[PDB]
């Protein structure tokens, strides 16, 4: 439903960007900065997939994304900018735990005085990655560390319409609030003791003050910004919020891909109205009705043939259930069936 | 035991000695088809010895068929008067009859006129008094509380009204035919049948433990014989023998299951065959 | 303290314990991840602690919470029936059960038959009597009135049914085995539990004075023991064991949830563990 | 209770050890994630609480557990020789150490050496004898069997070897010292921890009557303390204090988890942080 | 023992709780992801055991945390009264409340009123004095020194300050309340919470001695109830219960923690919850 | 056992391929693959291994000989379900990382989904040992391998 009625981005072009934090550095523009270096190698390719990615971790608790990187012992000055970036664009309510922890401690090995990514990542465990990971943000929340970490709260505005289901609330897939100003889980300042040093990798205290007034959100879209929000909040029933997940490359993103979403400041966007998206819902429900209304009708016998029947009957009981699928109105279930009978299977459906 | 039967028990029971004779014979189904290999009965049960069809039961494993008997049983025979919406009661007059008593009739409940003139011993199946006083023929001398139908046999210095050896009344007085003095002895034996199905007395005894535990307030371990008398002495007044059958039949029923889903042997043929 | 308990009481104490439950987990979470000592930890606390979700709960503050508990605990034990119903609970039956009692009974009530055959010392976990005149072995001497269980040592002069060292009834009933006379002396001492929770005894303290100036009418200060002992003696007779530790669970941990609010320490097993 | 601990019992105890903590996570877990509905508590436990994935378990139902149990007990502790093959016992080269213990020393095991000399009896958390004839100082007058640990208190007309407040050995004895006429009493309190752990004791007692009607003539239902002093009663001289700690969580654990599946409550610390 | 108190002492147990409680999690988190092999737990728990997160001081490595905690020790409780540099100890101006006394009061200690009109014995949670000469009712006859707080039960020919059960005064004071010939015995039974904690008392027997062979001029092994009497009776007066409650949590979180890195059990909770 | 060391080699923290083969020595293979397949159904990792047990099912015919039962050489079971030895799901908490050839910790999910076996397959192959067990004499089960290539 997201993909389908999820058709555009809000997105900024990479080039004022640019423009921007190259004014905002306060760096000669003969000297070679890595910082500056690194944005320019990325691209806003895809930025729909992870909007729309972003939206489904929005409304699911259960499908944080998870970060996939490309290192796996060392670093890179592209690595640490977009950990960086990420860090400040993107909410933590959204990320899975080890991406949280990873970022957290690619941030951490630069600012720690003799601890280094290798050792923190083979002292500890994934289980424990939720603690280490509050443990290294009260650390970076502290008196001598302050970094900002981008946060997102919860809404419940909603366009009228005619359903026939409870609706609920869900997170914000961007950082601001209702007023249009970021918000952070810690302080709004940027002050460290030091400078950042992981292996021969350098970064000045003012590039990161730097990356923070560019990573700022435009007011102007914020009018078309919730439009998006509240036709998603108001049609999607709240009892499906507590879903699990059962295709796990919906949930999965790489690091280039969320960096560029974040830092141009993407959202999801939208052009139709509430009532497509309502009926779409009956749909799939009156097609679920039908199932059920043919099943109670012809099949539910509990006497004989139920758990115990072998695998060889399951033919006689699935003809009616695929020739009932394949009448006008039921194509919706239908494509979503076939299409992932891999991770659902047909005797879970059949069971359900 | 202390438990209130509503006047739509034989509601409740029609669903629930249903629902037992289903899982007795989803059983044997399971069991004729064990694979007999590294894994136990028990597991094989576990895994597919479910009911997935009737409406009132929320889940395919036997913990679903546990519960809804509980919540059946405590409807029924328990304080709370509670009707159970969740399964579908549709006519409350339509009650499938149950089959007839199998439990032969060792212990027989009888009790003595009040006036304090004979002595009570039991033995297999008679009952025999000894007069204390003087008794004249033609006056009541044992009477008998716990419904029998049966046989007489080896009546001695007393009568029963009797048609080819066969009992007349469910409920027969014992009366004296014959001036008898000086302390003797009248015997009266029955070949006749109680109330209940004898048959699967072992699942009863481990299966009553089971609903004790949970109804620990109003149901207490004791044997078969004391719980159908208990059982049928609070039964309503108002009540046919239609309906009591079924009241009775269920309470004998849903211990038995209860004991057998731990045990997991045979069921007895009252149980599957309902 | 004068109360009575409405009959649907454990649907509402199963609400109360888990909001009280949620409560204490929002509250060790933020204890862990408070690193900045610049803020209090009061202010930490009153900034995010009082976010919670639930049906019927529409705050965003302590406060919210707070008038939570207060309304659940009212409708729950100073006022008369109320249906579940009203809360928003889905299903009366599906309760979870609560965790099991965990109290030291180092005071042990019991009650004298009359005559004044016996005297009553309490020491810190026996009993002692003596014997004012003569007594024959084979008669009671004491019953315990609040239900107990667990292992028994040292006993003299006494008998009490039991196997292995266990007790096998709740509430035991002390005999005497061989007759005393002439100002005698006998102990029965228990290494048992009983009906309250051990743990969090201060955060008790605290919050029953709070709890007892709201509704100052019905709710008066006192120790643990004694209001455990008073709450089950109100209960209503018509209620199994199994329901009694629902509303008895949620009834101590009522006032130490409303206790830990104000003093920001850890959480008891039995209140977090639900 | 008749058994017999074989040398390969620390391998099988490190088993049922895990298999039990894997328990108490899994039912911890589950009932976290429990919303009220339509499904009791039990269903859902069934449902999903059961399947954890070890060598030698081949079940997704509370059944392959119980099971699982049932086999690692009599392999460890019962009569017959039977040893799993099927689980992960081949890599138990290092085996984690167990809990500490943290049950309390009420009663507590002496033994009058010789000579009827004095007459015991026992108290809450002091032992007394009184001397019927003239005792030198210095002499033995009792001693323990059950090992101790803690501190000594109120220690009156006697000695031990105690520096600081807390006793240097595990066995500790008492002596007189003073030579002390007839009718003298001597007595001795401590606050120690003895075998075994505290908390479960009413899961225990479900679990011991579970456990002890498959064995039915080999285990007797019995309390805690007579089951562990009789468990280190039945252990190998040739045994190191590290392995016998590891034999003797097994042998509590199992028995709690047996009860624990049955009411679905909480776990012990003890049980669940292995 | 001889041992003196900075002012700074609350400020130093802020930062030792807090790293005492990180080494006890990561120790559970280790254990639970164990896997048996040929390397020990002890060699797996060198390698992963050091806490991430804590600038200003050396915890990579469990020695470095055992490091840690003997200069911070050192620098709270010792006659090195030096505030380390590497934290800021300067400032730590806020600080978290740290959990609640759980130890229960067995030996409480008191203190005669003036040279010797009784004769004072301790038990195993009552007193008890016996009046060498008649005293008059309505003067103080005993005064515990020691903070409690709890119920009173057993009350025999005295009287204390309490409403409900609950002790009004942390100090509570003994007063007689009839007037008492001589050899009168009066008692007082106290179900109360002393200062201290219960759990890992073992933990803290090892861990004890470990900085005992250390600083060998000022500490010295003693039993948990000694050694807490003390550390309380040499803090100053001038200062607040909620900040002396975090230098009584280290004094004990510091010897536990050493010991919990020598042998790898589970640790307890009042050291894990802070 | 060489099957399992290849696997283990890659999650194993310290011992590499050459360290794990060498265990030939102080052990045997069963041993050695019972040690192995402990170490992939722990709490870090979790592998599941394919397992089979033994039929008996067959359709009655009038012959002259005995009969026996066989293992199903198909690793699904006679309802539909996946039958496993250790675990149901694939949950391994690290990435094998084996001499510098690394696998994400998120293809074998993927993996295990495309090996399962939908349910007209498991028809057809219980269709097929139905009419294969009850029909070949049994006697020769005890039969000793002559030519090895055939194994």
């Amino acid at each position: 439903l997201d993909r389908a009625f999820l058709d555009g981005v809000g997105f900024t072009p990479l080039a004022e960007k640019q423009q921007q934090l190259q004014l905002q550095l306060k760096t000669n523009i003969l000297t070679a900065n890595l910082i500056r270096s690194a944005i320019n190698g990325m691209n806003t390719e895809s930025n729909l997939e992870v909007a729309i990615k972003m939206m489904q971790a929005a409304q699911l608790h259960r499908a944080s994304i998870e970060i996939a990187f490309p290192m796996n012992v060392s670093l890179s000055p592209e690595i640490i900018v977009q950990c960086f970036i990420v860090w400040m664009s993107i909410p933590e309510q959204l990320l899975s735990d080890r991406s949280n922890f990873i970022i957290a401690a690619v941030i951490w090995a630069g600012f720690s005085a003799d601890d280094s990514y290798a050792d923190i990542m083979r002292r500890s465990a994934r289980a424990s990655d939720r603690q280490n990971y509050d443990i290294i943000k009260a650390a970076l929340s502290s008196r001598k560390f302050k970094l900002p970490r981008a946060s997102t709260t919860l809404f419940d505005e909603n366009e009228p319409v005619v359903r026939r289901y409870q609706i609920g609330r869900v997170y914000a897939p961007f950082p601001v609030d209702r007023y249009g100003s970021p918000v952070y889980s810690n302080c709004t300042k940027v002050e460290l003791a030091s400078d950042y040093n992981a292996e021969g990798f350098t970064i000045r205290k003012d590039d990161f003050r730097a990356l923070q007034a560019v990573l700022r959100i435009d007011e102007d879209r914020a009018a078309d910004m919730f439009t998006t929000l509240r036709i998603m909040i108001s049609s999607i029933p709240a009892v499906w919020y507590d879903a699990e997940v059962v295709h796990y490359p919906h949930t999965a993103v790489e690091l280039e891909q969320l960096a560029a979403y974040g830092l141009t400041g993407a959202y999801p966007r939208t052009n139709h109205s509430v009532d497509t998206i309502v009926k779409t819902v009956n749909n799939i429900s009156a097609t679920y009705s039908t199932i059920a209304q043919m099943l109670s009708t012809i099949d539910l016998d509990p006497t004989r043939y139920g758990t115990s029947e072998s695998i060889d009957k399951f033919k006689i009981a699935w003809e009616n259930v695929e020739s009932v699928l394949n009448m006008e109105g039921n194509d919706f279930v239908k494509t979503i069936m076939y299409a992932y009978e891999d991770n659902f299977p047909k005797k879970d459906f059949y069971m359900m | 035991m202390n438990l209130e039967i509503n006047n739509f028990a034989p509601a409740i029971s029609s669903i629930g000695s249903q629902l037992c004779s289903l899982s007795a014979q989803k059983l044997l189904t399971c069991r004729k088809q064990y694979g007999n290999g590294a894994k136990s009965f028990e597991e094989f049960y576990a895994e597919i010895g479910g009911i997935i069809g009737m409406m009132g039961i929320n889940s395919q494993t036997p913990s679903g068929i546990r519960e809804a008997i509980y919540r059946l049983y405590q409807s029924a025979f328990l304080f709370g008067d509670i009707f159970p919406e969740s399964f579908g009661i549709q006519n409350t007059q339509n009650i499938k009859p149950p089959p007839g008593f199998t439990a032969p009739a060792k212990k027989l409940e009888v009790v003595l006129p009040q006036g304090g003139a004979f002595d009570l011993i039991y033995n297999n199946g008679e009952i025999r008094v000894t007069t204390t006083r003087n008794v004249q023929a033609g006056d009541l001398v044992c009477t008998v509380t716990f419904p029998i139908q049966g046989s007489v046999i080896a009546t001695r210095n007393c009568h029963v009204n009797e048609i080819g050896g066969q009992l007349t009344t469910t409920r027969p007085e014992i009366i004296a035919s014959v001036p008898m003095p000086a302390r003797t002895v009248i015997v009266a034996s029955f070949d006749a049948i109680e109330i209940g199905y004898g048959e699967g007395d072992d699942l009863f005894a481990i299966g009553i433990a089971i609903l004790s535990n949970r109804f620990n307030g109003q149901i207490t371990p004791m044997s078969r014989h004391n719980y159908m008398t208990q059982m049928f002495a609070n039964l309503p007044a108002n009540m046919s023998e239609r309906d009591s059958s079924a009241v009775l039949h269920f309470a004998q029923a849903a211990p038995v299951v209860l004991g057998m889903m731990e045990r997991l042997t045979g069921a007895p043929k009252w149980v599957l065959d309902y």
